[PDB]
């Protein structure tokens, strides 16, 4: 046990994708979307 | 500047409601058009149609 070390450094290697990198690790698992019925609400 | 030989082209004439309206030019022996008064139609409005889930009504900017 020890509460003198902040763990959180994974930020500082973080880069400019790296939100974008996981967003497209994460579209692997994703329920289907749902549909409107539509191409676009001006279809 | 701007000439007329009209007396009348200045009249103008309020009534209450066209059968009034009717009777003074009768009356006075003028022939007359009636037109029927229009009236703007009731149209229904609705501010949460302007983001329909499925509906073209939805606004692309507000």
């Amino acid at each position: 046990f020890d509460n003198s070390t902040y763990r959180n450094l994974q930020h500082h290697e973080y880069s400019t994708y790296t939100f974008l990198d996981l967003n497209v690790e994460l579209s692997k698992f994703r329920m289907p979307q749902p549909s409107s019925g539509r191409q676009s609400p001006r279809h | 500047w701007s000439s007329t030989a009209d007396p009348l082209s200045n009249l103008v004439l309020t009534f209450s409601t066209k059968e009034d309206a009717v009777a003074f030019a009768e009356k006075n022996g003028w022939s007359f058009d009636v037109e029927e008064r229009k009236v703007p139609k009731p149209k229904s409005k609705s501010y949460g149609a302007n983001f329909s889930w499925n509906k073209r009504t939805r606004v692309s900017t507000k």
